[PDB]
Formats: structure tokens, C-alpha cells, sequence
């Protein structure tokens, strides 16, 4: 059969998660 | 302040904020608090308006003006003798000086009975609308913006809608220009210089331009010769 209304959330909630965790290792560095 | 304050409406901030896509629902609500809480937070008297307004003393109380945010000083119409702050505790209450003065809400309790005072108050520009007029100083439009910037990120973050580097970056940004903009309205100009020159040179030192509106505050100190 075929339905995609829960896996495509999950997938866009897995991809969220990356992008929070590549975001969150953004740093505007010091001492220069 | 070495510039002026040319007056300039409140949506020239939304001018500036909106160029922004993560700034698009702000609006002139929202722009009024965050405008008033950046005034206030700020404390620059240079951005209120001076104004004196004469009101009578009906028994050690008095009513205050409506637009009234801060008393310069109270003195009183006729002997034109400055007023202090009331240490007393037991002013209009006798049992079985100096004067001074008082102010909480919309009543001053002053320590005389009857008697007309000259308040010298400051208050807030408007507009033809009833609303806030704001300085056109560059320097003060990039730190209100930033303030609201700042804010509105700090929702989006609490929201998790913001990385945690865009708020650290736009906190760190709207740091310097408050310093910055503190500084601008703050240093004094040459003509101010002085009179806190005036001030501070005197062989025999003045100590009483609290009596006075501070009128002989700057005034030069000229000894003769002998």
C-alpha cells in the first residue's frame, strides 16, 4: 500500500535534529 | 550632547527593523512598549521635554501635572528658595524650618501649608497622535533597533526558532551601541564644557546653586586684581 503522512514528518523531524545539532556547533571564536 | 535631537516619528524605527524577514510582524504596538521600555531603561534626559508649570499648595499637598516623569526641582513662586527632599517623617501630622517637598503619584506633599510652588519637570515629546517622539540620531535608531531586535529574538529563541549564535551575535551588537549611544547623549559639548569648567576652577568655591535653579552653576569666577 502507500502513505506517507507519518514517515514525512519523521523524516523532517530527523532532519530538524541535524540541523539543530550542526547549528549548535556554531561559534563566533575570540582572542585574536 | 555635542548633536541635537531633530524629532522624528515612531515609524521611522519600522523603516529600519522590517528590511529584516525575521522582523516582519512587528508593528507599531509592539514598537511603542519596546520604544518606551529602551527610553526608560536608558534614562537620557536629553530625550525629555523641559517644562515648568505653577500649580497651589492647598494644605501641605498639591496636584501634580498629568505628563509629569521626573521633577527637576520644586521651588517656591514667590521667594524663589529651592526645595529639598522631605527627611521628615512626621510632616503634616502635629503633636498635642527648611522646606522641602515630596512626590509619589499625582500629589506632591510639600512641608508648607498654602503657598504656590514652581515645579521644573521633564516629560516625553509626542506627536500629532498621541504617541512618542523619538530622536533621529542614527546612533539612538540602530540601538532601538537592536533592543527590538534583540527582544524579538530572544522570543524566537525561547521558542527554539533562533540558533543560540544568532542571539549571542545580535546581544553582543546591541551591547557596544548602547554603550555607544550612552556615551553620544551623555559627553558634553563645548559650550557645556564650559560650564562645568566654570564649575570646577573656583578659588572661592560656590556651593550654593541649589538655593537658585542652578542659574549660576557655569558662571565664570572672576577675581579682581590688586
Amino acid at each position: 500500500f502507500g502513505s506517507g503522512a507519518i514517515g514525512y514528518e519523521f523524516d523532517n523531524r530527523y532532519l530538524n535534529n541535524q540541523e539543530m545539532s550542526a547549528v549548535a556547533k556554531q561559534r563566533l571564536t575570540s582572542l585574536p | 550632547m555635542v548633536n541635537n535631537i531633530n524629532w522624528v516619528k515612531l515609524p521611522v524605527i519600522l523603516d529600519r527593523l522590517l528590511r529584516h524577514p525575521l522582523l516582519t510582524d512587528l508593528n507599531l504596538e509592539t514598537a511603542i512598549q519596546y520604544t518606551l521600555d529602551f527610553i526608560s531603561a536608558m534614562g537620557l534626559p536629553n530625550v525629555y521635554v523641559d517644562k515648568i508649570e505653577t500649580i497651589d499648595i492647598k494644605e501641605y499637598r498639591g496636584e501634580l501635572p498629568c505628563d509629569l516623569i521626573s521633577i527637576n526641582q520644586v521651588r517656591l513662586h514667590k521667594n524663589g528658595i529651592a526645595l529639598r527632599a522631605m527627611t521628615d517623617n512626621f510632616n503634616a501630622y502635629p503633636t498635642h524650618g527648611e522646606p522641602s517637598f515630596k512626590t509619589q503619584g499625582r500629589v506632591i506633599f510639600t512641608s508648607i501649608k498654602h503657598e504656590k510652588v514652581d515645579i521644573s519637570y521633564k516629560a516625553i515629546m509626542l506627536d500629532d497622535e498621541g504617541l512618542p517622539l523619538i530622536p533621529d540620531n542614527p546612533i539612538f535608531l540602530k540601538t532601538l533597533e537592536l533592543y527590538i531586535k534583540k527582544e524579538w529574538f530572544t522570543i524566537l529563541f525561547d521558542m527554539g526558532k533562533i540558533s543560540p549564535a544568532v542571539l549571542n551575535n545580535t546581544q553582543q551588537e546591541y551591547a557596544f551601541k548602547a554603550g555607544q549611544c550612552n556615551n553620544e547623549f551623555v559627553i558634553p559639548s563645548v559650550s557645556e564644557m564650559e560650564a562645568i569648567t566654570n564649575m570646577w576652577n573656583q578659588l572661592i568655591p560656590r556651593v550654593t546653586e541649589f538655593r537658585r535653579g542652578f542659574k549660576n552653576l557655569g558662571d565664570k569666577e572672576y577675581i579682581r586684581v590688586h
